[PDB]
């Protein structure tokens, strides 16, 4: 697709095109994480109108690519369900010191189900994980917290500190790049650990992964929409200084407010389609 | 440079006198490569001093 | 410190091998360093008596 700009040498155009082309192959996929690419857009070398237009075009293309590569959630949720059921079974088998609170925590583990919409996953996996951690701590009879209004924090059980920080690094890398999924060479199963503990460790890893992916995508999409809206409003503000046919045409194109991905795609396609009609309104060099 | 790192470790961490150094102490020469890699713990100089002592001890141990 | 030790917290000493991190870990609480030998029942009884 002919994603096109104004006031750029062809080398910068192919640089931007290649940057979008290889977005997922690099760490820290956030746009502000690459000040060189963002600055190549035209800052301080061109008039305000054209640099704003170029930034808006780049943001639209970046948002389109991100929405294109948004990954599949199904297999991870299925794995989480399977592991939750396994933890529940192992907990039902185990001879706890007192069966009372173990009973209701196992009931909570049994109650877990995923909704059709993706916005509710965080809280349900949070409660499932906290109940699983409470069960695991009970199994090795550690003094779980009981302060008023306090709750048990989510943490791995009986793993070495180095391995814990390695897993934290892996999850952080997942947060840096949603699309790449770095596998663990580290093995969470230990001969020195009870099967219940191993199952809880697997479940907590999967829940952390899900929460990280969801939160990262949500905030990235929010940022993209905010940037696009701000650029559109400022560019509309600038175009009102002139009153030619081409400038009025561009303003009417920018009339549509963008707060949804589909509206963003329509705006981008319309802006590309009628490029030759309004191009001369922008000065260059 | 790496030689500046070696000088820094020998003169600030080990506080070693001039008459003994890597040019004259082979076990120190072997240990410097490991010691320079450990960029933390430099506040705790006694740990490095004691490790140097026990490395000398194991080197001098003979059967 | 507060919680029972685990196979994760119990670490083995290395003798005749440079062990700077353990020497820095002196006066620390959680990581317990052991000699890799475990006392037999007879030795345990003899120590107790």
């Amino acid at each position: 697709m002919s994603l096109q700009f104004i006031g750029l040498q062809r080398r910068d155009v192919v640089a931007l095109v290649n940057f979008l082309r290889h977005l997922t192959q690099k760490p820290d996929v956030d746009l502000e994480a690459h000040p060189k690419i963002l600055k190549k857009c035209g800052e301080k070398r061109l008039h305000r109108r054209t640099v704003l237009f170029n930034e808006l075009m780049l943001w639209l293309g970046y948002y389109r690519e991100l929405r294109f590569h948004n990954p599949d959630l199904s297999s991870v949720l299925e794995e989480f369900e399977v592991r939750c059921v396994a933890v529940a079974r192992r907990g039902y088998t185990y001879p706890f010191g007192d069966r009372g609170k173990a009973r209701d925590h196992l009931a909570v583990l049994d109650r877990t189900e995923f909704d059709t919409d993706v916005r509710h996953d965080a809280e349900i996996v949070e409660r499932a994980l906290v109940s699983a951690v409470i069960l695991a701590k009970m199994s090795v009879r550690e003094t779980l917290v009981t302060a008023i209004g306090q709750t048990e924090p989510i943490a791995f059980v009986h793993l070495k500190d180095t391995e814990v920080q390695r897993i934290e690094e892996n999850l952080e890398g997942v947060r840096r790049n949603m699309f790449c999924v770095k596998p663990l060479d580290l093995n969470l199963d230990r001969h020195a650990n009870t099967a219940l503990v191993n199952a809880v460790n697997k479940l907590v890893y999967t829940g952390r992964l899900i929460m990280n992916v969801r939160r990262s995508w949500e905030e990235l999409e929010r940022k993209c929409l905010a940037r696009i809206q701000e650029r559109c409003k400022l560019l509309v503000k600038e175009l009102r200084m002139c009153l030619s046919f081409d400038s009025n045409y561009c303003r009417n194109i920018l009339k549509h407010a963008v707060e949804n991905g589909d509206s963003a795609d329509t705006l981008l396609e319309l802006l590309i389609e009628d490029f030759d009609i309004y191009v001369d309104s922008f000065p260059q060099s | 440079k790496r030689d500046e790192k070696h000088r820094h470790v020998v003169n600030v961490v080990l506080e070693l006198p001039t008459e003994i150094s890597e040019a004259t102490h082979p076990v120190l020469a072997t240990m410097l490569s490991k010691y320079t890699r450990m960029s933390s713990l430099f506040n705790d100089k006694c740990a490095f001093k004691l490790d140097l002592l026990r490395m000398v001890a194991v080197s001098r141990t003979r059967r | 410190d507060r919680q029972p030790l685990n196979p994760a917290n119990i670490e083995a000493r290395h003798h005749g091998v440079s062990d700077v991190p353990r020497l820095g870990a002196m006066d620390a609480d959680e990581p317990l360093f052991v000699d890799d030998y475990r006392a037999t029942d007879d030795e345990w009884t003899l120590q107790k008596v």
